[PDB]
C-alpha cells in the first residue's frame, strides 16, 4: 500500500490541481488539492489518478512515490531537476543537436509505448508534461487525465472535455462519440509534440482566437503546417510527424510502428559535424 | 630568454589568451633556432587559436552577408565587416606563413618536423584560399596543394602509418580536396585509404600518441561517412 | 500485476542467481535462475525476492521492472550505465571529491531510509550493490537477501548464514539469535560501506585467511582500523563511521539520524563553489 | 545615423563581436540624445560581455599571482599580465561612467531609466572596486554604494517589487554588500527582502517580463543559500 500516513510529508515552494515542491525521504514534487471540502467528483478523480499511476514502473514515467488523504488529498511523486520540454523549446531555446531532438522523440514514445501496453490513455501529453530530467532522460508526467480503456462501451457515462487545445485531435475536439479518446489520440498529441521538436514553434502562430482554432481544427479547415520544420530535420522525421498527425484516426500509427520507424530512423541517420579538419590534440 | 618566452607562454595559454599566447611563440621563432618540439606544438596551438577565431568571425557574417540579398544596406555593412575580418586574417596567416618559409621549414632536421610544418604550410595557405576571390586564389590553391602534397610524400615514404601527424596530414588534406578544390571522389579516397592503411598496422601504435593516433582515425572515418552523403 | 507474458524479454549478455543484459521496452537487466527444476525453497526466495521489489519506488532503489516465471524465473529492473561503487573504489580507484563522497554517502542513506521506514532489511549491503548510475545517482539492488520484519517472533524458523563476511555485523557473524538481523545489522553494512569510502580500501587488508576474519570479528577480536581514513575526511564522518560500526547493535544510529548526520556534515564542511554577480538579466533575445 | 549605428551594433552582437557592438553604442549615447530602451539595452549588453571578459580574465591570473607564492619569477610574471589586464579594465569602466555621468543618468527621464542607469553606476564603479588596491578602494567603494542606494530609494518609492530591474538592482546592491563590503548579514537581508517583496506581489508580473523576474528571484535565493553556507 502507498498512503503515506499524515505529517511524513513537508510542503514546500510552489510551481503552477496545485503543484508544491515538498520533503518525504529527500525532495519529492506534491500535487494535493487546494478544496477543504471534496466533492465526490474530484475524490474520484484522485482515486483514479492514483490508479493509474500505480500500475506504472518505467524510466520514461515520473515516477509515483505514494498519497496522502488527511492534510488534504495529494500525488507525491520523484522531484525532477531540469526544465520541461516546454520550456526548453520556448522559453530559453536550448539549441538542442538533431540527434538529441530524436532522442527525445524515442524516448517520449518509450514512455507512451509503455503506457498503451499497459491499456492507460494518458489524454494530456503535450511539451509541458514532459520533463528533461537531468537534461538526459524524458519523464511523462501528469496523469490528472489519464484512463484505462474499459472492455465495456457502457461504462464511459460523461465527461467535460478539458485539456490544451494544440495537441487536441479533430475528433476529441468534434466530442461527437461517447469516447473520442484512443491510443490514437495519444499519438496525434505525440505528433504536435514531433512538431515543436523539429520546428521550434507552437502551431498556429498566427492564429490567436481561441475558440476559432477549436472550430477550424475541429472542422478540418486548419492543420498544422509542416512547411515550418527545420532543414536539418530528417525526412523520414517530417513523414513520421504528418503520419502521426492524419484526421483520419485511424491512419495514425501506434506507438511500436512508432518506435520501429524513430528506432530505425535514428538506426540508419548521419549525425556527423561537417567542418572536422584537424582539432587541436 | 627562449625558456621566459616560452613560460610565459603557457602562462598565456591557460588565461586563454592566445595572441599573448602566439606573442611569445613567435618571438621564440624568430630567435632562429630550431623549435624543440613541445616549443612547436605551443606555437601550433597558439595560432590555430588565433586564427579559428576569425575564421569562425568571417564565416557568421559572410553568412549573414548571403541571408541580406538586398538589403543592400544590411548587406553593404556585412560585407565591410567581413573584408575587415578578412584582413585580420590575413595578417594572421602570413604572419604564420613567412615564420614557415624563415625559419621552420629550413631549420627543420628530421623527417617528422618537416611534415608537420609542411602540412601546416598547407593549413595557413588553405585558410588563405578559404577567403580568396578571383586573381588571387589560384596561385593561393596551388601553394597549399603542393605542400600538402610534398608532406604526404615524406610522411608516406618515412613514418608509420598510425602516425598521429600523417593521419592528420591525410585529414587535412582530404579536407583540401572536398572543401578548397571541389572533389570530393579524391577526398573520399586519400581518407579511405589513410583510415585502412591504420587499420593494418595497429601494432605500430605506441602508448604515448596512441590516444590521438585513434581520435583521428575518427575523424576521417566521420568525414567521409558527410561526405558520402 | 507485474508478469511479463512469456517471449517479450530478449537476453543478450552476462555479467555475473545469475544476471544477463536484455530488452523489453529498453535495455534492462535481467536476473533469472539457470535451474530447469526450481525446488520450492527457491521458489519462495523467488516470490520473496519479487514481493519487496514490488514495494519499492524510490530514485535511490533500482527500479524493479517486472518478473518472468514460463521460460525461466526472473526479476527485470532498469539497466544501468555505468559502474558499481565496488567497481570505482577498487578497481579503476576513480579519485572522487570528499564533497562526491560524502554525497554518495549521503544517497546510500536516503535508499536505506526509505527502505527501512517500509520495514525492509537489505541483508546484502555491500560496495558491489551500490551502483552510481550515470556516475550521479546512487542505485541500491541486489534484493536477493532482502526481507520483511514480521510483527510475530514465530516465522524466522532457519536459514543458512549466507553474505559476504567483510559487511557482516558480529551479532549477524555469531547467529545466535533466531533472528540476528536488524536495521543496524544493515547500519553496519554501511558502516564498512563509510570505510571503503573514507579509506579507498576493503577492511582487514593484511588478513587473507576467511575463517579467521569471521572468527575474529564474531569473537570482538577484530574490527576496522578506523586510522587509515584518509586525511580529508571530515572529522563528523569518522565518528559517523565508528558509530556505525559499533559491535554493540543497539549503539549504532539508524537512517534519519544517519541522514539527519549527513545532512549536517556537508552542512558546514569546507567546499568551493559560489558565484552569481550581476548575471546579466540581458532583457534582449 | 542613430538607426545604422544601432543596426550595425546588433549585427556585431550575433557576430559575439562586443568591442564592435561597445563602440556602435558608444557612438549613439554620444549624439547626446535619449536613449530609447532597446538602445539601452544592447549599451549595457555590449558593455557586460566587453568588461566580463576582462574581469574573468584578472580572476584567473590573480588566481595564478596567489597560488605562485614566490615562485617569485612566476609571480612576478602573473602580477604583471594582472596589471595590464587591470588597465583595459578599468579603461573600460571608465568609459561606462562617463557615458553614464554625461547623457544617460542627465538625460534619464522616467524613473525606471534612472533606477537603470544608477544601479548600472553601481555596477561599473563595483567593477572598479573588485580591482582596486589602497588609496583608490575607500573613494570608489563609496561611489558604488551611493548609486546603488539611491537607485534602490527610487525604485522602493516608483516600481512593483516584481519589476526585472527593481529586483536586478537587489540582486546586485547584495552581491555589492557580501563581496565588496564584507557584510553578509546586510547582504542576505536586503536579498530576503526583495524576494519575500515580490512574492508578496504576484499579480504585479506581467506577460513580458515575467522571465526575468522570474530568473531574478531564484539568484536571489540562490545567493541567499551561497551566503548562509
Amino acid at each position: 500500500d502507498w498512503e503515506i500516513p499524515d505529517g511524513q510529508i513537508t510542503v514546500g515552494q510552489r510551481i503552477g490541481g496545485t503543484v508544491y515542491k515538498g520533503k518525504w525521504h529527500g525532495d519529492v514534487a506534491v500535487k494535493m488539492l487546494n478544496v477543504t471540502a471534496p466533492t465526490p467528483q474530484q475524490l474520484q478523480a484522485f482515486k483514479n489518478e492514483v490508479g493509474v499511476l500505480r500500475k506504472t514502473r518505467h524510466v520514461n514515467i515520473l515516477l509515483f512515490m505514494g498519497y496522502s488523504t488527511k492534510p488534504q488529498l495529494a500525488i507525491v511523486t520523484q522531484w525532477c531537476e531540469g526544465s520541461s520540454l516546454y520550456h526548453h523549446l520556448h522559453i530559453i531555446e536550448t539549441k538542442f543537436e538533431m540527434i538529441k531532438l530524436i532522442d527525445i522523440a524515442r524516448q517520449t514514445a518509450q514512455g507512451m509505448d509503455y503506457l498503451h501496453a499497459k491499456s492507460i490513455i494518458h489524454r494530456d501529453l503535450k511539451s509541458n508534461n514532459i520533463f528533461l530530467h537531468e537534461d538526459l532522460t524524458v519523464k511523462i508526467g501528469d496523469f490528472g487525465l489519464a484512463t484505462v480503456k474499459s472492455r465495456w462501451s457502457g461504462s464511459h457515462q460523461f465527461e467535460q472535455l478539458s485539456g490544451s487545445i494544440l495537441w487536441m485531435a479533430p475528433e476529441v475536439i468534434r466530442m461527437q462519440d461517447k469516447n473520442p479518446y484512443s491510443f490514437q489520440s495519444d499519438v496525434y498529441a505525440f505528433g504536435i509534440v514531433l512538431y515543436e521538436l523539429m520546428t521550434g514553434q507552437l502551431p498556429y502562430s498566427n492564429i490567436n482566437n481561441r475558440d476559432q482554432i477549436i472550430f477550424m481544427v475541429g472542422r478540418g479547415y486548419l492543420s498544422p503546417d509542416l512547411s515550418k520544420v527545420r532543414s536539418n530535420c530528417p525526412k523520414a522525421m517530417k513523414r513520421l510527424m504528418a503520419e502521426c498527425l492524419k484526421k483520419k484516426r485511424d491512419e495514425r500509427p501506434l506507438f511500436p510502428q512508432i518506435l520501429a520507424s524513430i528506432e530505425l530512423l535514428a538506426r540508419s541517420l548521419p549525425k556527423i559535424h561537417r567542418s572536422a579538419s584537424e582539432p587541436s590534440l | 630568454d627562449k625558456n621566459e618566452l616560452v613560460q610565459k607562454a603557457k602562462l598565456a595559454e591557460q588565461a586563454e589568451r592566445y595572441d599573448d599566447m602566439a606573442a611569445c611563440m613567435k618571438s621564440v621563432t624568430e630567435q632562429g633556432a630550431e623549435l624543440s618540439n613541445e616549443e612547436r606544438n605551443l606555437l601550433s596551438v597558439a595560432y590555430k587559436n588565433v586564427v579559428g577565431a576569425r575564421r569562425s568571425s568571417w564565416r557568421v557574417v559572410s553568412s549573414i552577408e548571403q541571408k541580406t540579398e538586398g538589403a543592400e544596406k544590411k548587406q553593404q555593412m556585412a560585407r565591410e565587416y567581413r573584408e575587415k575580418i578578412e584582413t585580420e586574417l590575413r595578417d594572421i596567416c602570413n604572419d604564420v606563413l613567412s615564420l614557415l618559409e624563415k625559419f621552420l621549414i629550413p631549420n627543420a632536421s628530421q623527417a617528422e618536423s618537416k611534415v608537420f610544418y609542411l602540412k601546416m604550410k598547407g593549413d595557413y595557405y588553405r585558410y588563405l584560399a578559404e577567403v580568396a576571390a578571383g586573381d588571387d586564389k589560384k596561385g593561393i590553391v596551388d601553394q597549399s596543394q603542393q605542400a600538402y602534397q610534398e608532406a604526404f610524400e615524406i610522411s608516406k615514404k618515412e613514418m608509420q602509418p598510425t602516425h598521429p601527424i600523417r593521419l592528420g596530414l591525410a585529414l587535412n588534406f582530404s579536407v583540401f580536396y572536398y572543401e578548397i578544390l571541389n572533389s570530393p571522389e579524391k577526398a573520399c579516397s586519400l581518407a579511405k585509404t589513410a583510415f585502412d592503411e591504420a587499420i593494418a598496422e595497429l601494432d605500430t601504435l605506441s602508448e604515448e600518441s596512441y590516444k590521438d593516433s585513434t581520435l583521428i582515425m575518427q575523424l576521417l572515418r566521420d568525414n567521409l561517412t558527410l561526405w558520402t552523403s
